[PDB]
């Protein structure tokens, strides 16, 4: 789950 | 098939009493006559009118003056003993 | 000139419920009155304003006359910090026990209301200090109307 | 006879009529000489029946119309299933799915917004969602994030093969006009194709696939650990572990010895403990009874072939003590015209649909639904607006169909001259009726509140001074309790827990359902309902009678279906077309909704959800106040509105804030509607005459002079704006009560 | 916070000012009405003709301008 | 009964006689104009009132005016 | 032209409806519409629903002037038949109403007098101030 | 000394009565 | 305090709106424009649209403003 909330927070 | 004619316009409008009936008085006559006698002093317009307006007011009057506390709350009066204000006034 | 509204025909030839309405609407403007002319028009003008003086007269007098009968201005002069100004007394039918339990305020026997109007102080400060003053006051402003 | 009749390329697909627009109407292609052209471009856009005449052209454009719609549907779906499948935390919430709320939406960090995402649970951070999508995908067994990627893909293609479609049907090969009008054949394939073969597979895919995976959910294995769904298809010694029936195969079935199925094709009913839902064989059974009645009843119209039945015929033929003749020439009146037919299908979609929200939260049919309070509430909610805003558009077509597609001459029904006839009797007594319920409904809480205001309590209508009981309601409660033990022998149980009498139903601490009570109060309520409908009933069923002509108008129909007026005169002659007696009962429907939401919700909160204890307690949320408090008005304001809006005005730093800023900007445009609905257009067009002299001055003037909008786009964009308004406010209401306190 | 109230009290100011000052001063006519002094202070409309014109008179004018003075008073 | 009005700026198209919907207006010959008509309203009381002949009247300012007046069972439209 | 007169003409086929005439009838007037038809033909009245016009003269009865004009122009319009219709009164009084020449208002007649004709511009008028405190008003003179 | 008792009654119910009658047959009257 | 105040504010309003209201009415019925030739009323009755315009200009300017700021904070 915290991979998909990382993925809005890449750059 | 005519429905318009200008000797008796009566019919042509529409001029009917659709539930009027003319039958005699069924009535039994001693009653008639009874009510009859006894209905008289009401049959006048303005003196009936005086005479409701009139008689109403004054025994709606002498009825409210006269009712003691116990028909009426506003005239039992207040039981429980006072109390303060919200700043100790009174 | 035959019905209810006098002072215009037009209002009065039709048959509809909208005459009741539009007389009563337009009473005070003297102008679309029939057969009117300035002399008419200044002279009611005059008249209307003897009336609205008379009508402000009794207002106050009833007032006045109020609060000296139904309230405490003789217990609220020594003490105004801690009582309650009262304007009148209710009496009404329909209140129950409780409602007649609760309106109960100051040192009243029966039902009244606190006056928020602030006539009171005023009446204090330009120097009335008993309810003959206020019962004087009434009869001089019932003169002054009629 | 039957056939498929078709047209090459009707129209060629060119980008020259892309270049100027307006090209559907001569008046609009002329050109612009003011504003109000712009605004008529969009008014008459898919007015198709004004375009031209021919019923070809109309159908083709329909036929694409639907493709196109069909085709953007598509979309919708693959996006919810796409933003399921990456930014989400579904796989937490198949393992823990009562301590874990449903998130599938993640903000940005621009510009201090990230605050918006809150702490649902599971090491996650997103929007909390309530449209009840995780429990769909847990019911149809997925377990994993591939299969809706894989779902998200086909989904794309679906949309992208819908637009191939509509494309290809109306620029390379267009029906013919025979080909629409042969209703038989399309009631025939809509019946036993779309709704028979599609539940039928849809009860397979649910008796091989669904059915295991949830045995193996419920039965407390970890997710990650679940076979996956072809093994139990290839291996028949899974199946027949878990069902000893599937052993013997499809013998049984071809044998009608079909009672070795009643493994995983159930009769119980009721409510399952584990996961407060319906049990999942039930679902198939049903499934598959639908199946076979469907397939069964699709078979009825003649089409082709000597068996059959004729509609034509069975119009014709039925006589009747009341009717008559009746029934003759509305065949061709229902082939004939497309507005009669939208008309009656919108009334039916708006009360199917109402009907499913009443279903939906009397029976909980998905795992882990009842339990959560917001889904229900939001569920509940939409549905009911969606149904009420298509019954009130059935009204519109209807009065649209009556003004300009009805002539005694060519085509006369016996039944709708004879409704005409006598129109003012219906309305009379309609008025009669709406006048006597409301008067009596609002004059209970008016009562009620005098009485209270003046402390008489005794003298009220409640539970304890005067009572009116919903005697008839609670007797059809108590026959329902009743009838599993007799009535329905089969059924183990109650269909459904709402009935009174039977145990509480609760999961996980929360309760999930138990007998909801009726008293006073539920009269006084379902009177209010009752009063509103008819109100609505009224005013759009004047409107349709009285579309054609009037006493005070007796040419309405040159006019047309959207004329402001007729002139100052006749004493005033405002809002006289249907298309303002429509724009009259939207404010009545809308009226209507809420009240019955409100009610909802409240009795809801007060009665039924809540929590229990350990010792066997429930403690509602509310504290069971609505019994006493909503018999009077100051009650609902006080106990309702006021205490229940503490969470959405004291949300501001926290992760509901976009609920308060939501709830301010509702109100601003409902305060902003006001503005167009109590004006007039001549006092705007006199300003604006200032306002153009002022650029004039300057040498800024366009060519394209401004003007004022037109008096039905002041009441349209009016009752728009009230609309939107009131209904935001609602659900910023709804939502943010529901998520804080549920 | 006093900065804020007193511009929306002057806002309010100038919006019923604007209205009941365009009332009064096209009274006599205007160009979509340019003989409005024969119908007098108050009448009804002017039919749908021209587009349409409601709320055209004077006494409209004021009708509107309460409103203004209202939200403002509060 | 209303009041109408047809001044001298018409130029006789006909339109507003075949607006009306009560039979109101009419049209005369006359010699201020090319078409060499006018128009004319002898039936008055039968004016309802609705601006229907306003509306269809090409001028710069319409040459036919309607002013509303007293009212009557004709003028008003009471079919009872 | 002389004006004609409606002694004994028949009525088209109806069922019968609650659009028909009221006390006023009784009271006030109603009015009478004739024409004639060359078949017998269904069209749809004012009131409401639809009838059936005979061949031959037909009469009907109606109670304003507008359901007459109208029901008149959509036979003028559609069938091509001309119409006429009266007034009439408790009194039995019958009064000509639609062409009084003879002729539809549309077209020009010389012997038609002018009624109502101001000889100036709509922007010629007086101001209100002019004409006050009598009882004329600006656009009567 | 119970005034409101007497007086109430009458400005609340047989006045309005007796103006409401007049007014009534004033407005009526040719 | 708090019920006086209340009182002669809404009262002043009313009495303001009134003003401008008989003033319109002055404007239709008792204005002779031939007596009235080039005093102050009939240049004010010439360029009504400067002052329409910029009565608009400031009410446009601190509605926006006013709106903005108070959006902004919230
Ligand atoms: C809308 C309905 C409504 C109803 C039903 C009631 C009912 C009641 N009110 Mg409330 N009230 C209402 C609204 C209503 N109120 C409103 C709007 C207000 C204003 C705030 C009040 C304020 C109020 C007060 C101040 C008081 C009451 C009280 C009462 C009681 C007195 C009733 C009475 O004596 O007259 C009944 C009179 C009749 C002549 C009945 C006529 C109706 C008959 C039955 C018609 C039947 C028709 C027939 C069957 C039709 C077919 C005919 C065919 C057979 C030929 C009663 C329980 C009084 C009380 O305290 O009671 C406890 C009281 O003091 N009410
Ligand atoms: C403005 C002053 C006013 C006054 C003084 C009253 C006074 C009263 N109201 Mg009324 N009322 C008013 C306005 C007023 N009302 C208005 C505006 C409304 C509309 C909301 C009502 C609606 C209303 C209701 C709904 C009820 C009353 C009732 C009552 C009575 C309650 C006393 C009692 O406890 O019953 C004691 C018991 C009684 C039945 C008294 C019986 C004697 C009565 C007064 C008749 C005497 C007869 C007399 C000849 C009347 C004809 C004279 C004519 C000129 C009026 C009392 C007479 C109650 C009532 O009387 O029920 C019928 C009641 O239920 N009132
Ligand atoms: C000026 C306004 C005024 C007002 C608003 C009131 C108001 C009230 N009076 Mg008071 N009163 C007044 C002046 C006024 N009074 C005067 C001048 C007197 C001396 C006669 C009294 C003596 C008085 C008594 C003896 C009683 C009341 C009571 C009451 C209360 C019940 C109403 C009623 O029964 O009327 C009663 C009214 C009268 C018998 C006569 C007053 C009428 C005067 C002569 C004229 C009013 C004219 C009015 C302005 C109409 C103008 C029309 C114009 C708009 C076109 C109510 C609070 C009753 C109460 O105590 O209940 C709790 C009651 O018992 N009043
Ligand atoms: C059906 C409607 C739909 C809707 C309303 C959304 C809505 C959203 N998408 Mg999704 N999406 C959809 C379908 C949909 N999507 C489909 C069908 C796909 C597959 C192609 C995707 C694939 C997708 C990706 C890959 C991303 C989003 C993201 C977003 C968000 C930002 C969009 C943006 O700012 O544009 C940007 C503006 C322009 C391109 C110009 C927004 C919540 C973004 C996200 O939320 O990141 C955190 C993002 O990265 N979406
Ligand atoms: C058994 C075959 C069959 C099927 C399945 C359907 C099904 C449907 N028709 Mg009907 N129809 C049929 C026969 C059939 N029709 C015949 C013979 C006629 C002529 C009398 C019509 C006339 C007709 C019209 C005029 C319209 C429809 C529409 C619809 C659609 C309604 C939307 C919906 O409910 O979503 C259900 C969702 C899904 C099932 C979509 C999945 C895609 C399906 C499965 C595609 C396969 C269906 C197709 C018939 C077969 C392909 C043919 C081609 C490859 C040779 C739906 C696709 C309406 C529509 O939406 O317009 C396009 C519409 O306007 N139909
Ligand atoms: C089932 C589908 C359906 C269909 C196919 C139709 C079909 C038709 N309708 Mg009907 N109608 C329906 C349902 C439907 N209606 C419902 C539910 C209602 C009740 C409100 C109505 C009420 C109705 C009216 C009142 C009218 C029609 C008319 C029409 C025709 C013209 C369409 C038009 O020009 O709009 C073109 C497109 C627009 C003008 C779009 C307007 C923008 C909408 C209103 C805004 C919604 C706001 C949005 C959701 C908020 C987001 C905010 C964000 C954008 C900032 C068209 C044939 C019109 C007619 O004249 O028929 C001949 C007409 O007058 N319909
Ligand atoms: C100083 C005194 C004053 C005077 C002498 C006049 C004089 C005049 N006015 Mg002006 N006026 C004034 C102040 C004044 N006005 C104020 C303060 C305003 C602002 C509101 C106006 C606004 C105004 C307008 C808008 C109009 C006039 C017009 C008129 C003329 C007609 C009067 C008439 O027919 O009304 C008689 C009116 C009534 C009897 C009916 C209305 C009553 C109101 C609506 C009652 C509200 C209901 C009530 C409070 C309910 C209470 C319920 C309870 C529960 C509390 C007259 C020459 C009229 C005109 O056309 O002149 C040429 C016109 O239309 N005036
Ligand atoms: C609270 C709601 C409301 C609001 C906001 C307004 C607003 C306004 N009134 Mg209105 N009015 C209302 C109710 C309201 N009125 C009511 C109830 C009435 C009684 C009928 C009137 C009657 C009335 C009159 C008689 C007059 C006005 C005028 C004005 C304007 C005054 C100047 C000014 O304030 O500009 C400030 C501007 C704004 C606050 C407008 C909002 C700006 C938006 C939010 C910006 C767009 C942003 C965003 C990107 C939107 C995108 C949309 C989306 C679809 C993409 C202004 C447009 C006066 C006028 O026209 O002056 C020129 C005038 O003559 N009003
Ligand atoms: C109406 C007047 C108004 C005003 C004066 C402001 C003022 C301000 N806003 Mg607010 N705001 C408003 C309305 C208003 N807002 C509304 C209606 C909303 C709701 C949508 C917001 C929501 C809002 C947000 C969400 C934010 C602000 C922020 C800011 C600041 C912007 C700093 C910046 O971007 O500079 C940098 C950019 C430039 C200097 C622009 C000029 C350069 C141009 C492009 C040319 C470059 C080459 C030549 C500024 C103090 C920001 C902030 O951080 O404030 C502390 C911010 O985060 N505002
Ligand atoms: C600061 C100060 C000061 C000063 C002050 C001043 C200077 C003030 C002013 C003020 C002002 C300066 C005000 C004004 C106002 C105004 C108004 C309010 C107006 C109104 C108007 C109107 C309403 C009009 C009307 C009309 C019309 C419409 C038309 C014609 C007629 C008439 C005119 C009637 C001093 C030094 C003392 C010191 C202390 C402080
Ligand atoms: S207002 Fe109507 S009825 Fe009167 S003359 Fe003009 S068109 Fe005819």
């Amino acid at each position: 789950s915290g991979a998909n909330f990382a993925r809005a927070f890449t750059v | 098939s005519v429905y318009f004619d200008l000797e008796d316009l009566g019919n042509t409008t529409g001029q009917w009493d659709v539930y009027g009936s003319d039958a005699p008085s069924p009535y039994n006559p001693l009653q008639s006559k009874f009510f009859e006698t006894f209905a008289a002093p009401f049959t006048k317009r303005g003196l009936l009118l005086k005479f409701l307006i009139l008689g109403g007011g004054s025994l709606l009057t002498y009825v409210s003056a006269t009712s003691t506390g116990e028909v009426l709350p506003i005239k039992r009066g207040p039981q429980e003993p006072p109390k303060l204000g919200p700043r100790g006034k009174l | 000139a035959l019905r209810f509204p006098r002072f215009s025909q037009g209002l009065a030839q039709d048959p509809t419920t909208r005459r009741i309405w539009f007389g009563i609407a337009t009473a005070h403007d003297f102008e679309n009155h029939d057969d009117i002319t300035e002399e008419r028009l200044y002279q009611n003008i005059f008249a209307s304003h003897f009336g609205q003086l008379a009508i402000i007269f009794l207002w106050t007098s009833g007032n006045l006359f109020h609060v000296a009968w139904q309230g405490n201005f003789e217990a609220w002069v020594q003490d105004p910090l801690h009582v309650r100004p009262i304007a009148h007394a209710i009496w009404d039918p329909h209140f129950g026990q409780p409602a007649v339990e609760a309106f109960t305020r100051g040192g009243a026997l029966g039902p009244v209301n606190i006056a928020y109007s602030g006539v009171y102080q005023w009446w204090y400060t330009i120097g009335l200090r008993t309810n003959g003053d206020l019962y004087t006051g009434a009869l001089f402003l019932l003169f002054l109307s009629a | 006879e039957v056939k498929i009749l078709v047209d090459r390329d009707p129209i060629k697909t060119s980008f020259e009529e892309w270049a100027k627009p307006g090209h559907f109407s001569r008046t609009i292609a002329k050109g612009p000489d003011t504003t109000t052209w712009i605004w008529n471009l969009h008014a008459d856009a898919h007015d198709f029946d004004s375009h031209t005449s021919d019923l070809e052209e109309i159908s083709r454009k329909v036929f694409s119309a639907h493709f196109g719609q069909l085709s953007i549907i598509f979309l919708w779906l693959s996006g919810m299933y796409f933003h399921g499948a990456r930014f989400s935390n579904y796989e937490a919430w198949l393992s823990d799915p009562t301590h874990i709320g449903p998130s599938a939406q993640v903000v940005w960090s621009i510009v201090g917004q990230e605050i918006l995402n809150g702490d649902v649970g599971g090491g996650f951070r997103g929007i909390q969602i309530t449209s009840g999508f995780f429990q769909i995908w847990r019911a149809s067994g997925i377990t994993s994030e591939l299969q809706l990627y894989c779902t998200a893909i086909g989904g794309l293609v679906f949309a992208a093969l819908m637009l191939f479609a509509g494309w290809f049907h109306y620029h390379k090969a267009a029906p013919k006009l025979a080909w629409f009008q042969d209703v038989e054949s399309m009631l025939n394939h809509h019946l036993a194709g779309l709704l028979g073969l599609g539940s039928l597979s849809w009860a397979g895919h649910q008796v091989h696939v669904s059915l295991p995976i949830n045995q193996f959910l419920n039965a407390g294995v970890d997710p990650k650990e679940i076979p996956l769904p072809h093994e139990f298809i290839l291996n028949r010694d899974l199946l027949a572990q878990l069902y000893p029936s599937f052993a013997e195969g499809a013998t049984p079935f071809f044998t009608l010895n079909w009672s070795k199925y009643a493994e995983f094709l159930t009769f119980r009913g009721g409510l399952d403990p584990v996961t407060g839902g319906l049990w999942l064989t039930d679902i198939a059974h049903h499934h598959l009874a639908i199946a076979i009645l469907f397939l069964i009843a699709g078979h009825m119209y003649r089409t082709n072939w000597g068996i059959g039945h004729g509609i034509k015929d069975i119009l014709e033929a039925h006589k009747g003590p009341f009717t008559g003749q009746g029934h003759k020439g509305l065949y061709e009146i229902l082939t004939t015209s497309w507005h009669a037919q939208l008309s009656i299908n919108l009334a039916m979609l708006g009360s199917l649909t109402i009907v499913v929200a009443h279903h939906m939260y009397s029976m909980p049919p998905y795992p882990y639904l009842a339990t959560d309070y917001g889904t229900q509430l939001s569920l509940f909610t939409h549905h009911m607006w969606i149904g009420g805003f298509l019954i009130v558009g059935a009204a519109a077509h209807a009065a649209i169909f009556m003004v300009r597609d009805y002539d005694p001459t060519t085509r006369y029904n016996d039944l709708l001259d004879r409704v005409l006839r006598h129109r003012d009797a219906i309305i009379s007594h309609l008025n009669w009726v709406c006048i006597f319920l409301g008067f009596h409904s609002f004059g209970l809480y008016i009562h009620n509140d005098t009485m209270s205001a003046l402390g008489r309590p005794q003298d009220m209508f409640s539970d304890t001074a005067i009572q009116l009981q919903p005697v008839f309601a609670q007797w059809i409660q108590n026959t329902h309790a009743l009838a599993p033990g007799t009535t329905a022998p089969g059924a183990t149980t109650s269909t459904s827990l709402t009935w009174g009498g039977g145990d509480l139903v609760a999961v996980g601490g929360k309760v999930a359902l138990l007998p909801i009570p009726l008293g006073t109060a539920d009269f006084l309520v379902h009177h209010i309902h009752a009063f509103t409908i008819h109100v609505t009933v009224l005013i759009l069923l004047k409107g349709v009678l009285f579309a054609r002509s009037s006493r005070l108008i007796p040419d309405k129909a040159n006019l047309g279906f959207r004329f402001p007026c007729d002139g100052p005169g006749r004493g005033g002659t405002c809002q006289v077309s249907a298309w303002d007696h429509v724009f009259l009962g939207l404010f009545w429907m809308y009226n209507a909704i809420s009240v019955v939401i409100f009610h909802f919700s409240w009795k809801m909160q007060s009665d039924v959800w809540g929590s229990i204890s350990d010792q066997g307690v429930v403690t509602h949320i509310t504290g069971g106040n609505f019994a006493q408090s909503s018999i009077t008005i100051n009650g609902w304001l006080r106990d309702f509105l006021w205490a229940q809006a503490s969470q959405v005005i004291q949300s501001y730093g926290s992760s509901l804030s976009a609920y308060g800023l939501f709830f301010l900007g509702a109100h601003f445009v409902w305060a902003f509607s006001l503005m167009f609905l109590f004006s007039g257009r001549g006092y705007w067009q006199e300003l604006i005459e200032s306002i153009v002299w002022a650029h004039n001055k300057l040498k800024v003037a366009p060519a394209t002079q401004p003007r004022a909008l037109s008096i039905v786009q002041g009441r349209a964009v009016g009752v728009t704006h009230y609309l939107l308004g009131g209904i935001a406010t609602t659900w910023a209401f709804f939502l943010a009560r529901i998520i804080a306190v549920g | 916070g006093d900065f804020l109230v007193h511009h929306a009290i002057a806002l309010g100011l100038h919006t019923t000012t604007l209205i009941l000052v365009k009332g009064a001063l096209d009274a006599r006519g205007s160009k979509l009405m340019p003989d409005k002094k024969d119908f007098g202070y108050s009448f009804p409309c002017d039919g749908p003709g021209r587009g349409g014109t409601c709320d055209i008179s004077a006494w409209d004018a004021f009708y509107l301008a309460v409103f203004w003075m209202l939200n403002t008073i509060g | 009964s209303h009041s109408v009005k047809i001044y001298d700026t018409c130029i006789g198209c006909t339109q507003c006689v075949r607006a009306c919907p009560t039979d109101v207006l009419e049209m005369i010959p006359w010699d201020g104009c090319k078409a060499k008509q006018i128009a004319s309203a002898p039936r008055t009381e039968d004016c309802v009132g609705c601006k229907r002949c306003e509306s269809a009247c090409p001028t710069d300012f319409l040459s036919v005016r309607v002013y509303l007046w007293h009212e009557t069972t004709r003028s008003m439209g009471l079919a009872y | 032209t002389p004006p004609q007169l409606d002694p004994n003409t028949p009525s088209p086929i109806f069922a019968g409806s609650t659009g028909g005439l009221l006390r006023k009838a009784q009271v006030e007037e109603f009015y009478v519409i004739t024409w004639n038809s060359p078949k017998e033909q269904i069209f749809e009245m004012p009131t409401g629903g639809a009838a059936i016009m005979r061949e031959g003269p037909n009469l009907l009865k109606l109670a304003r002037k507008e359901q007459c004009l109208a029901l008149g122009t959509r036979l003028r319009s559609k069938y091509k038949i001309t119409y006429q219709f009266y007034r009439v009164f408790p009194n039995g009084e019958v009064q000509y109403l639609h062409p009084k020449d003879g002729v539809y208002p549309e077209k020009a007649n010389p012997g038609r007098e002018g009624v109502g004709l101001n000889m100036r511009s709509i922007g010629k008028n007086v101001s209100p101030i002019e004409v006050k405190f009598t009882g004329k008003q600006s656009y009567d003179l | 000394n119970n005034l409101p008792s007497i007086f109430v009654p009458l400005v609340g119910l047989v006045f309005p009565a007796i103006a409401m009658a007049s007014l009534f047959l004033h407005i009526q009257k040719n | 305090q708090a019920a006086l105040y209340t009182h002669h504010q809404y009262i002043a309003g009313f009495i303001m709106t009134g003003a401008f209201a008989h003033g319109a009415i002055f404007f239709i019925r008792d204005y002779n424009p031939e007596q009235n030739e080039d005093n102050v009323l009939a240049r004010m009755l010439d360029h009504k649209e400067a002052i329409i315009s910029h009565l608009s200009w400031a009410s446009l300017f601190l509605g926006f403003h006013t709106l903005g700021l108070y959006v902004h904070n919230d």
